[PDB]
């Protein structure tokens, strides 16, 4: 007997201390724990822990109501006293003028009506209850909470507290406040809610219980090819609507068609314009691709292709793209890559032009301005190779 | 036509226009011979495919969406490539590629 | 029930779209009465130096003001402009409720 | 036509006369922001600029 | 401005279940927003130009009506003495 | 292109019966035609529909008692009824020694069985042959749609309720069956079936002026 009081004074603890943690962050675990723990033995322990949270986060009531479901779902006694329980404490409620606890109650019986656990029949008496002496503030919100079920359920009831809501309204010389509430319900009603001896063999049962508890790339390509400018290729590509997972591989697929072209085109770098402006996710995309070429698929590439490629990335980089460059080991591929950006960039800025923007964004990679020892000749001898300025400038004033 | 001015055609609306109309006309033509030219019964399989699957083995420029505009605002004033307009056929969402594609612009 | 419900749908809006050469994206389209002949020359009147666009002008508009929005109308006949239709039937089997709407504040 | 836009009659055209507007047309609407970035830079570049009667 | 084809449209989005009207009797004026006396302005020429360069544009357009600025492009100042005071004293 | 050319997802054509063949135009498109002559000439048709019959009836006489099968009469029908596309008739009637215990109607690729449904003494095999177009092209279920119309309908001049309807298209040279089928029967069939496929005489001549047509 000691035994099992001893086990019952955890089980309660336990529950207090669920009850205590339940929010919206660790409801799955919360729910996890009280599973672990008895509720057979310790029913009415759980059935004080539950309304004691209740009375407490009456916002994580939802919740409560959920939880109790599922109790009940299995052990239906437990619903049942859990029930009678809230129903003596509305009544007390009722009796004493606690208005803030019959609110709590209130809410709690709706949440239940809604879950199927108590009949809508106790809630149309309540709400008559509330009608009798006059009673808004109180009504208004249970049934909110609990409208579309009644809607549902006992549509004939719920005309009914219409109509005497009405009367109320307009057959009453009703309080500002409760005229404004009376309005709300109107409001909400027009949109439907648009917001022991065998101890040991009920231990076995419990653990029982607890134990039981390449085609889209071609179609593509062909979108590409089926299409006179850039844009409309654009569009037709918008028109598909593909996920922001495969938009990454869109824009791969359009580089490799890019790439295969003889020569640069525009349309391709047009292309892109249109996919860039047009959404976030698609310019995510776009730098995405452009991290993977530099970085891992540069090198594969012939040197045409590789220089199309870099002429197009100029492309998209002289305006749409933010300069964003992550740049004596790399170099050979890549190196000549960045060449035919950079030439790219002074095709269509203007070179000093060129080198105020570049100045204006971070671009450590590109033109790294500590001096690292000797490390920035690499880089200055690099830029000589392709006509620039301001390297020397650089060289000058590390020394 | 598309040799001799390969970037100079996109612009151009109603050399477009003209394209997409030679091009039903020329289909047509091959329709007539068959003395119906019911559009169900002449899927683009039968025109664009080569001659050697049995096809005639056209060289299409017509499935492009054409750019529509405003031509309040088009002859007039200003212009930007807004609304598309249908281009030639029904599909099935057979994108025919297009010769333009397949043709290094002259720059 | 509510005739309000066909506004550029009536006889009267097709045939203002039919005169205008202006589809009511929903409804028909037909060869223009008059052709397009866009002589205008780049004149002072109606150039993009001169309007505004903070509306569209949407084609919509034509047909309902087709004597205003449009520009030389022709053969265009007047459309409906109407009042709004309260109508409430009951699909509950019940008999003269308030059920759609609220309750005076007196 | 619908906003002034769509092919004046189906026949003749040799096509379907039918209209997607496009999402270019959107992408050129937009780029307000775009503008900054170059409108931004531009403002940038210039951006530092009676008691008798009583 | 912004009420042109305005009730055609609400009765298109409402299915005729809303009709709106439009009235000036309270004679309620207001600032147009943005900023006249702007060079650099706006950007579209076609589409509706941004809302700090509204009230700019708007005057423009109606000089252009008028016959008050000559040419496709120009501006709006003071006539007097001494370029204008130096242009406010720079 | 005659299967997409000549097919019957068609907006207005008059679906004429070409002559002596079965094979179906919507509206007169020109050359397809004398092409379709030269395919099917003396009688080709016909000849493809009786050979198919005969090479059945050869079948059923080499697994006469394996199957139980008392009887394998080939009826004198009506020499146009190879191309009665409209009606049909059992080529192929089957007197059974005792009693088969047929499965519902079903393919004649079908792994899954049962064979405790109908009951009869008495059978028939009937082989309708259809020119396939892209449209209609699928045969088995076209064979199932003419099961389902001819079998039903007041009497479709077959002498048993029970029965099957092979079918084979010759323009895709795809065949299939539908019907009602005894134990051990229908992988035989079936077998047989690609026998013929693989080589008849009638369809082999039929492929042959098919290739020269299109050289």
């Amino acid at each position: 007997i000691k035994f099992q009081r001893e086990n019952w004074e955890m089980i309660r603890s336990h529950v207090s201390p669920i009850i205590s943690n339940l929010t919206m962050d660790n409801l799955q675990e919360s729910h996890r724990d009280l599973f672990q723990v008895n509720i057979l033995i310790g029913r009415d322990i759980i059935c004080k822990n539950v309304v004691d949270f209740t009375l407490n986060n009456g916002r994580l009531i939802p919740a409560l109501s959920a939880l109790i479901a599922l109790l009940n779902s299995d052990i239906p006694d437990i619903g049942e006293t859990l029930a009678k329980e809230l129903m003596l404490m509305f009544v007390q409620q009722f009796n004493r003028k606690d208005y803030v606890s019959c609110g709590n109650i209130l809410q709690c019986l709706s949440i239940l009506f809604l879950y199927d656990v108590i009949h809508e029949i106790v809630i149309l008496q309540i709400l008559l209850l509330l009608l009798e002496k006059n009673s808004l503030r109180l009504v208004i919100a249970v049934m909110k909470i609990c409208g579309w079920k009644l809607a549902l359920v006992s549509k004939k009831t719920h005309d009914m507290i219409w109509e005497k809501l009405r009367y109320i309204l307009q057959t009453q010389e009703l309080s500002s406040t409760l005229r404004e509430s009376l309005e709300t319900l109107f409001e909400i009603r027009q949109k439907d809610y648009k917001s022991c001896e065998n101890f040991n063999e009920l231990t076995m049962a419990f653990d029982t219980l607890r134990q039981k508890l390449v085609e889209f790339k071609k179609k593509i390509y062909l979108v590409l090819k089926s299409s006179l400018s850039g844009d409309e290729a654009a569009h037709k590509l918008l028109k598909l609507k593909i996920a922001n997972n495969l938009k990454k591989s869109v824009v791969d697929i359009i580089i490799k068609s890019s790439l295969q072209e003889s020569t640069f085109s525009k349309f391709y770098s047009i292309l892109s314009e249109r996919m860039i402006t047009f959404h976030r996710s698609w310019q995510t995309a776009y730098n995405e691709t452009f991290e993977q070429n530099y970085t891992q698929d540069i090198e594969d590439y012939e040197t045409d292709q590789l220089r199309i490629l870099g002429k197009f990335w100029g492309h998209l980089i002289s305006y749409e793209f933010l300069p964003m460059d992550c740049l004596e080991e790399s170099c050979p591929q890549g190196r000549i890559f960045i060449k035919f950006l950079f030439q790219e960039l002074v095709n269509e800025l203007g070179l000093d032009e060129l080198q105020l923007r570049l100045n204006s964004s971070k671009l450590d990679g590109m033109f790294p301005l500590e001096g690292d020892a000797e490390h920035i000749r690499y880089s200055i001898n690099f830029f000589t190779a392709i006509g620039l300025g301001l390297l020397t400038e650089d060289m000058r004033s590390r020394l | 036509l598309f040799t001799y001015f390969r970037e100079a055609i996109v612009a151009t609306e109603p050399l477009l226009d003209i394209l997409v109309k030679g091009e039903t006309r020329i289909q047509n033509r091959v329709k007539l011979g068959l003395n119906s030219k019911m559009p169900t019964r002449f899927p683009p399989a039968v025109f664009y495919t080569p001659k050697e699957l049995g096809g005639l083995g056209m060289i299409s420029a017509s499935h492009i969406l054409i750019p529509a505009s405003d031509l309040s605002w088009s002859k007039q004033t200003d212009t930007g490539i807004t609304h598309f307009r249908a281009g030639m056929t029904h599909e099935d969402e057979k994108l025919i590629p297009t010769i333009f594609r397949y043709i290094t612009t002259w720059e | 029930t509510d005739k309000n419900y066909y506004y550029l749908f009536d006889k009267k809006s097709f045939f203002n779209g039919k005169a205008l050469n202006n589809a009511i994206p929903g409804g028909p389209k037909f060869e223009p009465l008059y052709p397009r002949e866009e002589e205008e020359d780049y004149n002072e009147f109606n150039s993009i130096d001169r309007v505004i666009f903070r509306v569209p002008i949407r084609s919509e508009y034509k047909v309902a003001f087709p004597h205003l929005y449009n520009s030389r109308p022709r053969s265009v006949r007047i459309p409906w402009y109407n009042n709004p239709v309260s109508c409430i039937i009951q699909n509950d089997e019940e008999y003269d409720t308030p059920a759609l709407f609220f309750d005076p504040s007196l | 036509s619908y906003n002034g836009i769509g092919l004046k009659s189906a026949k003749g055209s040799s096509t379907s006369g039918h209209v997607q507007r496009s999402l270019a047309s959107n992408n050129r609407r937009r780029p307000q922001g775009s503008q900054q970035q170059r409108q931004q830079r531009q403002n940038a570049i210039k951006k530092a600029s009676i008691e008798t009667h009583m | 401005i912004e009420s042109a084809g305005f009730e055609t449209d609400l009765r298109l989005s409402t299915n005729g279940l809303g009709m709106c009207q439009l009235y000036f009797w309270h004679k309620i004026w207001r600032k147009v927003p943005g900023d006249v006396l702007d060079k650099d302005a706006f950007i579209p020429k076609l589409k509706p130009a941004p809302i700090n360069s509204l009230s700019r544009d708007f005057v423009m357009k109606t000089r252009r009506r008028k016959g008050i600025s000559t040419g496709g492009f120009m501006s709006n100042d003071g006539p007097t003495l001494e370029k204008y005071i130096s242009a406010e004293l720079y | 292109w005659s299967p997409t050319i000549n097919r019957a997802n068609v907006y207005v054509g008059f679906l004429v019966q070409l002559d002596l063949t079965g094979i179906f135009l919507h509206g007169k498109i020109p050359t397809l035609k004398i092409s379709l002559i030269q395919i099917f000439r003396a009688h080709l048709w016909q000849k493809i529909h009786e050979s198919i019959v005969f090479d059945i009836c050869q079948i059923l006489d080499g697994e006469l008692d394996v199957l139980q099968i008392e009887s394998v009469t080939k009826e004198t029908v009506h020499p146009r009824k190879s191309y009665k596309m409209n009606s049909s008739a059992a080529d192929i009637t089957m007197e059974s020694v005792h009693e088969w215990e047929v499965s519902k109607p079903s393919l004649l690729h079908e792994t899954n069985d049962s064979f405790k449904g109908l009951i009869t003494n008495k059978m028939w095999f009937d082989v309708q042959l259809r020119y396939g177009d892209y449209d209609s092209h699928d045969i088995s279920r076209y064979v199932r749609a003419k099961f389902l119309d001819y079998t039903t309908d007041n009497v479709s001049m077959y002498p048993s309720p029970t029965g099957v309807m092979i079918g084979i298209d010759l323009a895709y040279n795809m065949y299939d069956a539908y019907g009602n089928w005894f134990n051990g029967l229908k992988p035989l069939i079936q077998n047989s079936m690609r026998t013929i496929m693989k080589a008849n005489p009638a369809l082999y001549v039929l492929r042959e002026r098919i290739r020269k047509g299109l050289q």
